[PDB]
RNA sequence: AGCGAAACCACAGCCAAGGGAACGGGCUUGGCAGAAUCAGCGGGGGCUUGUGGCAGUCAAGCGUUCAUAGCGACAUUGCUCGGCUCUUCCUAUCAUACCGAAGCAGAAUUCGGUAAGCGUUGGAUUGUUCACCCACUAAUAGGGAACGUGAGCUCCCUACUGAU
RNA sequence: AGAACUGGCGAUGCGGGAUGAACCGAACGUAGAGUUAAGGUGCCGGAAUACACGCUCAUCAGACACCACAAAAGGUGUUAGUUCAUCUAGACAGCCGGACGGUGGCCAUGGAAGUCGGAAUCCGCUAAGGAGUGUGUAACAACUCACCGGCCGAAUGAACUA
């Protein structure tokens, strides 16, 4: 309806803390850092008591003033990312064929093989993501853990590890093999 | 290639996983690309989705009416 | 719905026959090509009549899709009884073919077949409901009477099934005009 | 690709279809 | 354009609306000089099979619900608001759940009877309770391993997809049977219980949870008096 | 190496589109275009599409007043003288490519989507061809380029291939 | 299609419409100076990359020309309106709680408990609960919205019009 001021609010707790010059933002915290250019979507933050971030936008239109809200959002994962981290668990399953999903170090770029899987001699290397750690699920059987800061590097890489076990030309009921996000949760429960 | 040979599949070892995300989240999905496709699918793909559309939104006129009519009785 | 679909049949040809001989005589271009929307038009009109038989003959291409295929001829073995005697307890172990075991009254619906080979020969051993006319119970009672077979009738001496002995004497005695 | 350029005959062949609906709407 | 169109629905139940409001406006004003006693209920959470028991117990005396803005303004909201004297200062106390209830009886049948009153309910969220629930290592049952096996029947393979997704448990199936590997625990004696915590030892059908229905502010009519006492 | 015509001749001869009138060759808007010359070919001169018409329960609105001057959208009720080579382009795709759906178990099938990159056969009939059948193959898709290749069939100008 | 009338071209140049028999202006001696018509003023092009208010994003926008044909509609594109309704007696959205008692209504039947069906869709309790809107089961359960209520604190929804 072209508004005229148009502002959310941000709420900072007390471990991390802000730096936006221009439209790049840092958060800085107990678990490390992270970085993200905003200038694609351009707004105006405006600091207020060092513990709220006000992100307005004047004169807006509908599409303008979407923009606005989905930024509040993408500085508040980023706040969420380092006080309480993002971690994902993702259980595999079968039908006969058991999949002997292990980690390599080649190159030292750190990939995720699948072997096995539905009966294939096509090993499938999967890459991992920076800041994003895997470790497998302990006294849970054929169970694997995605831990990392970033909401993208963590549920990309979910996504990249889901999306190589389709079952080709085949039923979605009869056949039940792959890997499946079981549990989207937190590092630190609280 | 029984009798039920798929219906005991589900009754003994469940669709997936993931069957009930897939499905919800297209059930969703669905009202943006509805309105993607008739903003697109030119010709006589869209001439035929549009007259389609408009079967559709009659039978929902006729289903809303003879029971907010037959609700007195 | 073999015979609506065969009138059909020779409908759509009636259309074709009777509309083209009719359109070589078309002499402008509006009358030419109205005579087309006229030939679609009877033609769909019987494809829209046939609404009805269709969605049956849907309902008929799934069903016989997951029948199974039965061979007469073949050493054949019925396994009958009442409702939960033991039968699929019996055909779990004897043959691999999945039969539900469940403690209830109708749990197979329909023939269970299971191949099995003794002394270096073929045989196959069919499941059958349970009998009490309904469409079930009637399809049981042919199993037996239609089919060059030996039947093996089960009965339990204890507390099992929920039916009586005395059930399973009477259930003898009535249906013996054809096994 | 479609073109934008009014051929004449039909620029005038459009006067011709307007001055139908001119004298269709008075009967 | 772009709104979420609403779930078209043809139920056969209208919306009350105003209409209601109104006539619960004018019932509670009829019953304050048709009875002597008043009581305000902070009936946390309540099954109707509960309610209605409460409601055959006595057909003399008179429960009031709906809504506690209704509730207030019936009665009297300030000093100059009020149909009756001292009507506000009840109104001002109770501020949780509705209840309230009017009575012509005797003031100690009442408060006896609901301190004795105590039920089977499930656990609710955001109370605690005192059990330490333990799931067996197998095949799971409709009691959950409280109860032996034999008496018990196997859940359904057709509730486990919800079993995974809002009861969390890692749940896998073999042959139409729920499983687990290890001996899963949900709750502890002396713990403050969150939805999932609840709605579990719901599924599971346990009623280790009491209820106990409290009642607070007390009014007499023609003495105009405000009594105020805390049971449980 | 010599000798040596004629016919013919308003004038020039690059594409694309537009120039209303089976008129483009000079005009308009573009693409473009370097002097000079030799050898080939047989080279040229807002139309329409997919669901019939007839009577009717229909039923949003418009009808001077407004359902009864009366029409009325999608639906549903009744009857019922052609065809053999060689170029190019079109997608409305027959195969091949990747997906989506199906009681699709597997193998195969059907429907649908993006795609024109690459492919698309052989035999008995010709009183006017105005019909088709089994043989293979991954599949043997439909069309346009008007008298397409009827000046390949029963000493006018230049494009093009190359050469100095 | 035919009839009547009045123009235009025919004997007719000139400015404009990129170009033109039918449109816009304007009917011509030879010149200079001024002013305009119709049409324009990003550049090709002489002339405001003027001012002012709005509207529009198009995967080949639009500048398409009595707004006439493909046009009746479709779209979770967008801007404005019109007419009904809730709204600090707390609405819209949202996790939370209830969502009941004759009753597992009645015929159908191995099995029907709201939910494979057929005809009624009653009555009581209340704040409100449909002899029931779906998932699911052999049948039950559990879930479900519809109807309330609590936690929150204001504008929101529906049908349409342009």
């Amino acid at each position: 309806m072209k508004y005229i001021q148009t502002e959310q609010q941000i709420e900072v707790p007390e471990g991390v803390t802000v730096s936006i010059k221009s439209r790049i933002v840092k958060v800085v915290g107990p678990r490390g850092t992270l970085t993200k250019n905003l200038k694609h979507i351009d707004v105006t933050f405006t600091k207020v008591n060092n513990q709220l971030i006000k992100v307005a936008v004047h004169n807006g239109g509908r599409k303008h003033v979407a923009a606005l809200r989905t930024v509040k959002s993408l500085v508040d994962n980023m706040i969420t990312g380092v006080t309480k981290g993002y971690k994902y668990k993702m259980r595999y399953v079968y039908a006969h064929f058991p999949i002997n999903v292990n980690i390599v170090e080649k190159d030292g770029a750190k990939f995720i093989e699948v072997r096995n899987f539905l009966g294939d001699k096509k090993i499938r290397n999967v890459p991992v993501r920076d800041g994003v750690t895997i470790e497998f699920s302990t006294n849970v059987k054929d169970e694997i853990v995605l831990s990392g800061n970033s909401v993208e590097d963590v549920s990309q890489n979910a996504a990249d590890l889901q999306q190589i076990c389709r079952v080709r030309n085949k039923d979605i009921r009869k056949f039940l093999d792959g890997i499946y996000v079981s549990h989207k949760g937190f590092i630190t429960e609280d | 290639p029984q009798n039920d040979y798929i219906e005991r599949h589900i009754k003994q070892h469940g669709k997936r996983l993931d069957h009930e995300e897939r499905k919800r989240k297209r059930e969703a999905r669905e009202s943006h690309k509805i309105s993607e496709r008739a903003q697109k699918l030119t010709g006589w793909k869209g001439k035929q989705f549009a007259k389609k559309r408009y079967a559709e939104k009659v039978s929902m006129r006729k289903k809303i009416k003879a029971h907010e009519q037959s609700k007195v009785k | 719905s073999l015979a609506a679909i065969s009138r059909a049949k020779s409908l759509v040809e009636q259309v074709a026959r009777d509309y083209v001989r009719l359109l070589k005589f078309g002499q402008s271009l509006f009358q030419c090509k109205q005579l087309k929307r006229a030939a679609l038009g009877r033609m769909a009109t019987i494809v829209k009549k046939l609404r009805d038989p269709l969605a049956y003959l849907e309902q008929v291409r799934q069903h016989i899709g997951r029948l199974p295929s039965i061979d007469p001829n073949t050493r054949t073995l019925l396994i009958c009884g009442y409702p939960n005697v033991g039968k699929s307890s019996f055909l779990r172990c004897i043959t691999k073919s999945d039969v539900d075991v469940q403690p209830y009254a109708f749990t197979t619906k329909s023939l269970y077949v299971g191949h099995f080979d003794y002394k270096y020969l073929r045989f196959q051993a069919i499941d059958t409901p349970g009998i009490l006319m309904n469409n079930i119970e009637m399809q049981s009672i042919y199993a037996i009477a239609h089919l060059r077979s030996c039947v093996l009738y089960f009965m339990d001496l204890s507390e099992q099934c929920g039916f009586t002995i005395e059930a399973q004497v009477k259930l003898f005695h009535s249906i013996k005009p054809l096994f | 690709r479609q073109s934008r350029r009014t051929s004449t005959k039909l620029k005038e062949g459009i006067k011709k279809k307007a001055s139908a609906h001119r004298k269709k709407e008075k009967k | 354009r772009s709104k979420r169109s609403k779930l078209v629905t043809l139920a056969q139940t209208d919306k009350k609306g105003r209409e209601n409001k109104e006539r619960i406006f004018d019932e509670v004003r009829e019953a304050l000089d048709t009875y002597r006693y008043v009581w305000v209920l902070h009936l946390d959470d309540v099954r109707t099979p509960v309610l209605q028991e409460i409601r055959t117990s006595w057909a003399g005396s008179k429960l009031i619900m709906g809504k506690r803005k209704v509730l207030q303004k019936a009665l009297g909201e300030k000093r100059e608001e009020e149909y009756k004297e001292n009507l506000y200062q009840l109104s001002k106390l109770c501020s949780g759940v509705t209840g309230l209830l009017f009575t012509d009886e005797d003031v100690n049948t009442v408060k006896e009877y609901f301190k004795s009153y105590v039920r089977s309910d499930y656990s609710r969220p955001n109370t605690k309770a005192p059990l330490t629930f333990t799931i067996p290592e197998g095949i799971v049952y409709s009691r959950g391993g409280q109860i032996p096996a034999e008496e018990d029947v196997p859940m359904i393979h057709s509730l486990e997809p919800t079993m995974r997704n809002k009861f969390e448990i890692p749940t896998k199936i073999k042959a139409g049977k729920i499983t687990i590997d290890s001996p899963y625990l949900v709750c502890t004696e002396g713990e403050k219980l969150d939805v999932r915590q609840a709605l579990i030892l719901k599924q599971f059908g346990i009623a280790a949870s009491e209820f106990k229905v409290k009642v607070s502010a007390y009014y007499d009519n023609d003495s105009s008096t405000v009594e105020s006492t805390n049971i449980n």
